[PDB]
């Protein structure tokens, strides 16, 4: 098929 | 209005969207996205700061992702750590926040009632945010916890290895998450005060001018602009220029290399890398996407056919990938078989083929006017956004698109653009690829290590005999553009409502052979339906090899149909198809208009099935290595894989599962899907734009199917086994423990069990829960740094329920376990001492949050497919369960808690599963004494030595 986040909390 | 620099003039929205809109530009510079929703029970905003990691100083790493944790910690409006996240918390909201490369990105929903006040908390982040030392002191364990979760992650490892094999100088190499290291003992070491780094990071970068907000409410836009007018123009602009990244990561010396790298999960795949330029500016002809949708083909005649039936590879991506401003990527990735890993050369020679092919026959409008037609009718008919995600999105979209052009961006495409596609072909060559292999085989053979992740890996140059080849590539006569996608939606009409439309589903038919739910939409009016379908077997999870037959005969079934399915997805026409423990489940969702082609296909198919021998293996393979893949996954997801293992009356391991597989042949495969087939029972949910009379029919023809090729019969009601929750002694304590061995976090879950699902015990639990939400994160985590991940909340399972908390931590359980019931005393303490609108205020909350009412249809397809699957039936439970709720007082939430779940309590009934870290052994408030557990040694020797609870009892 056709076609990176750091978070607070998960 | 002198606060305004300019108000925007209509925003292009979709025709069907009813949401009202206002975009402005107020005079420091931040640009606004106004939507207006009378009907909305949440309300929200979020703002995004076009700054980000990219621009972390190079002697702190991590700078800005710490930043953004720290901005929820306190301002000095609202100086109180937790004001904010508590506000939410008590008026039904919810917060988070992303740093990217250049964004800073953070939302939140509330009660739509309680907006302003959340608005006013939230615009003090940018503001002034205190940057408490001492919560600064500990929120820095937080983040490197964060980093710790995904040190042993293959996806970070090799996002972060790419970063690390370009220029060095390049800010593209940075390390993004920061952690303890690089946040606080480094800084120590060379003299630096991290809260002035953060002040001064905040004060350069957090300008008005790269800023944009959205405010998503119930209030009218002039009300709103007022709104936003009064709490954001007091933000400062410092006229800060964008960061711009002209000079690519990538250049010469970076160009023809191989990478061979070493996985931490058993997996193999080839990433295929070239450095492009920035292509967003030309978002209206967009040739990147052109060339990704070709390259990434799925169908007949594409690159990944060829590969697949070559038994190379499996699973193909390809196209654009993101950069920053000033550069960008284009990627062909696959996963490899073990003859693609000694295929590799081939496999690249193949995609420079398929490349060839496009350069041969030039660009093709009728492909391009395909996706712009189609993009057309995904625009129109959209599904209404949840607002949280709306406002985030939305907030990053107005740094790229004039006001008038946000909503339609990033769907609507323009003029075709071959010019512009040749430009993007033309830099898809050999001499300017990057390639990486991913395979334990190199283990032992690398000599270089990644510098922030331990990453083990080898470069080499691709000789230039390789690259001559690949650039020979001549045509490959099994390759073809695509064909007409066939798929495509045409009729759109919405059915009128029927004489007898229900407001819930009714139950249409129900026959030995199937129970039929139907529901004709009365919310939405959108082109779409979803037809849900339970099928029931014993022999579907009979037992481990069983198990491992009803999973292989579904994913073959799902490789075959993959290439005709392919088309049907791009047109809006989706399916899901898996092995359940009760039998298998199968989900059409999209346009109603060709549903029932592909559903008949889909049907047709898995009733005369008839399986390849290469693909089996391969697919076997690939299940085995799945199988084993668990142990690398994280310490908290194994402590609740151990849970449901102990708690559920049947259940497989992956171990017992891998035992079983090596047994799976052809042979008995072939044998095992009409067996499978033969008895059946169908529950089913057809919800959607369509009618009484076509659900029967849908019905009917999945019947008239199975019937027809399968010779499927009935089966019995007392064959229709569901399966049953382990009921756990008044005041016992058990505890399993295992080990993680692959990371260095411990994880834990904690379990007290409560009773049966019932309104009353919903409620109680479910309040409970609310009201130690958020003072459970905050203890376990912003004050006592436990780690980044701690969960509380009510467990449902097999009809009974529970408490749980889930934490991953450095810590050893034994000692999260005592933090977990100190707190529940704190808790306990707390809850006598709140006041009587307080506690209103949590009724109130939970009230909205399960009153929220669904914005598109498949939300409310879930709910009822929920009471469906758990057979309750109890498709007005939300009005009940909170007329219920409502009633509770304070007193009977504490004889509850005093009943149930306090430390000596008569009913207390505690498991926990205790998963060790890799390397480890065998002021605060008081935590109490605990029993000495029973350690459970063996899971069928506790399932076993426990009664088991009944099924719930349904309704309709
Ligand atoms: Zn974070």
């Amino acid at each position: 098929d056709a076609e990176k986040l750091v978070f607070f909390a998960e | 209005n002198p606060a305004i620099k300019r108000i925007g003039n209509h925003i292009t929205k979709s025709p069907e969207d009813k949401r009202e809109y206002r975009g402005l530009e107020l005079a420091n510079g931040i640009k606004v996205l106004l939507i207006s929703d009378p009907t909305t029970d949440k309300s929200s905003a979020a703002l995004d700061v076009h700054i980000g990691s990219l621009s972390d100083p190079p002697n702190i790493a991590g700078l800005s992702h710490f930043l953004q944790h720290m901005l929820f910690l306190g301002t000095k409006k609202y100086p109180k750590e937790n004001e904010y996240s508590q506000f939410l918390s008590e008026h039904a909201g919810s917060s988070n926040a992303f740093t990217s490369g250049e964004h800073t990105n953070y939302y939140f929903d509330v009660s739509h009632e309680h907006l302003e006040g959340a608005l006013d908390r939230f615009a003090q982040f940018f503001l002034s945010p205190l940057f408490d030392e001492s919560a600064k002191d500990r929120e820095v364990n937080a983040v490197d916890s964060e980093h710790e979760k995904n040190v042993m992650n293959d996806a970070w490892r090799l996002f972060q290895l790419e970063k690390a094999t370009g220029n060095p100088k390049h800010p593209f190499s940075k390390f993004g998450t920061g952690n303890k290291y690089t946040l606080e003992t480094r800084p120590n070491q060379e003299g630096i005060d991290v809260r002035q780094e953060l002040l001064k990071f905040h004060s350069a970068y957090y300008s008005s001018n790269l800023m944009a907000v959205v405010v998503l409410g119930r209030e009218s836009l002039d009300d709103l602009t007022n709104l936003v007018v009064k709490l954001f123009s007091e933000v400062e602009n410092k006229n800060v220029p964008l960061p711009e990244f002209p000079e690519h990561p990538f250049q010469e010396e970076h160009l023809k290399q191989l990478y061979k790298i070493v996985p931490i999960k058993d997996i193999r795949n080839l990433y295929v890398t070239f450095p492009i330029p920035d292509l967003q500016k030309y978002y209206k002809s967009n040739p990147g996407h052109y060339l990704g949708h070709l390259i990434g083909h799925e169908g007949p005649g594409s690159l990944l056919s060829e590969l697949k039936s070559k038994g190379w590879v499996n699973t193909l991506v390809g196209g654009q990938k993101e950069g920053a401003r000033g550069f960008m990527f284009f990627i062909i990735n696959v996963d490899l078989t073990e003859e693609g890993l000694l295929h590799v050369e081939d496999i690249i020679l193949h995609m420079f083929q398929y490349i060839q092919k496009l350069r041969a026959e030039g660009p093709q409008e009728w492909v391009f006017q395909e996706l712009k037609d189609l993009n057309a009718v995904a625009f129109r008919f959209k599904d209404k956004e949840r607002p949280r995600g709306y406002t985030s999105k939305i907030a990053g979209i107005l740094h790229y698109y004039p006001l008038e052009e946000v909503l339609t961006a990033e769907y609507l495409l323009e003029e075709f653009r071959p010019d512009l596609i040749e430009m993007v072909l033309d830099k898809l060559r050999p001499e300017n690829v990057r390639v990486a292999i991913v395979s334990k085989s190199f283990e032992g053979k690398t000599d270089r290590t990644e510098e922030w992740y331990g990453t083990q890996y080898k470069q080499e140059a691709i000789p230039d005999e390789v690259i001559k080849k690949w650039q020979n590539a001549d045509l490959n006569g099994k390759f073809k553009l695509p064909t007409k996608n066939e798929f495509i939606p045409t009729n759109f009409e919405i059915l009128p409502l029927e004489k007898e439309a229900t407001p819930y589903p009714a139950l249409i038919k129900d026959t030995a052979m199937s129970k039929l739910w139907f529901k004709q939409d009365d919310k939405f009016f959108l082109p779409k339906a979803n037809l849900n379908f339970e099928f029931f077997s014993p022999f579907a999870y009979v037992d481990p090899l069983h198990s491992n037959m009803a999973y292989l005969y579904l994913e073959l079934l799902k490789d075959s149909l993959n290439e005709y399915a392919y088309a049907a997805e791009l047109a809006g026409l989706s399916y899901d198809l898996q092995n359940t423990i009760y039998g298998m489940y199968l989900s059409v969702k999209g346009y109603n208009d060709k549903q029932p082609i592909l559903l008949k296909k889909i049907i047709e198919k898995m009733a005369t099935f008839e399986i390849d021998e290469k693909r089996f293996e391969i697919i076997k393979e690939a299940y085995m290595r799945s199988l084993n893949n668990f142990r690398a996954e994280q310490p908290h997801q194994h402590a609740m894989y151990y849970l449901r293992l102990l708690m559920t009356e049947v259940a497989w391991t992956k171990d017992e599962l891998k035992e079983a597989l090596d047994d799976v042949t052809l042979p008995r495969l072939k044998a095992f899907i009409p067996q499978l087939l033969s008895r059946l029972h169908i529950e089913a949910l057809l919800h959607g734009n369509i009618t009484k009379q076509a659900a029967l029919g849908i019905m009917q023809m999945v019947e008239d199917t199975l019937i027809e090729h399968a010779h499927t019969k009935p089966l019995l009601p007392s064959q229709l086994v569901r399966y049953r929750e382990v009921q756990l002694p008044d005041r016992g304590w058990f505890v399993y423990q295992q080990r993680n061995e692959v990371h260095n976090n411990s994880g834990i879950e904690i379990y007290y069990q409560t009773d049966m699902q019932s309104t009353s015990e919903n409620m109680f639990l479910e309040l409970f829960a609310q009201i130690i939400s958020e003072p459970a994160f905050n203890t376990l985590r912003t004050k006592e740094q436990l780690g980044y991940i701690v969960f509380s909340g009510p467990r449902r399972a097999n009809g009974i329920q529970g408490l749980r908390f889930i934490i991953q931590s450095e810590k050893p359980p034994h000692y999260l376990e005592s933090r977990v019931e100190a707190f529940l005393i704190t808790m306990e303490k707390s809850i006598e001492d709140m006041t009587e609108e307080a506690f209103q205020k949590h009724i109130q909350a939970l009230a909205i949050r399960r009153l929220d009412k669904p914005k598109k249809l498949s939300a409310e397809s879930a709910k009822y497919w929920g009471e469906i699957i758990s057979q309750q039936y109890n498709f007005d439970r939300d009005n009940t369960e909170v007329a219920y709720l409502k009633t509770l007082t304070k007193e009977d939430i504490i004889k509850f808690y005093k009943e149930m779940l306090a430390v000596d309590a008569p009913r207390r009934h505690k498991v926990s599963v205790h998963v060790l870290a890799r390397e480890m052994d065998s002021n605060l408030s008081q935590a109490p004494a605990l029993p000495q557990p029973e350690v459970i040694q063996n899971m069928t020797e506790f399932k076993r030595g426990l009664p088991l609870f009944p099924l719930v009892k349904p309704h309709i």
